[PDB]
């Protein structure tokens, strides 16, 4: 039983750090892409 | 600026943030769930043995 | 903490008072008991003799 728990376990000190990282690396992604829509909007400056 | 047809910044953010929510869908399901194997989408070798 | 699924030192904790058990429940029986042989699950030659 202890050497099967090796190959399967979750070992949340690890999962959970991965899951902040996941979060903190989709926010930031989130955040990258809705300024960076705003890079074809000054188009409308030479237009006018 | 020069295009707005294509903006391929929003396509390579969109990509990274695909491949992050692949990472965290994985890290989720193996914290909501006790495993580590989790019906092996992950190694073979390891839920084999 | 680090893993939940399986706690490996309340199971050896566990096997050590099934072994302590065995010892605890064979004294208590000898105890009451007037022999110390006592239907030889203990050694036989001496039952024999």
């Amino acid at each position: 039983s202890e050497a099967q728990s090796r190959i399967q376990d979750a070992d949340y000190a690890t999962e959970v750090s991965n899951m902040s990282k996941a979060q903190i690396i989709q926010q930031a992604g989130n955040s990258v892409l809705a300024k960076a829509n705003q890079v074809p909007q000054q188009v409308l400056s030479l237009l006018q | 600026a020069q295009v707005i047809n294509t903006n391929s910044l929003s396509l390579i953010t969109q990509n990274n943030i695909n491949k992050n929510q692949s990472a965290l869908s994985s890290s989720i399901e193996r914290l909501s769930s006790g495993l580590r194997i989790n019906s092996a989408k992950d190694d073979a070798a390891g839920q084999a043995i």
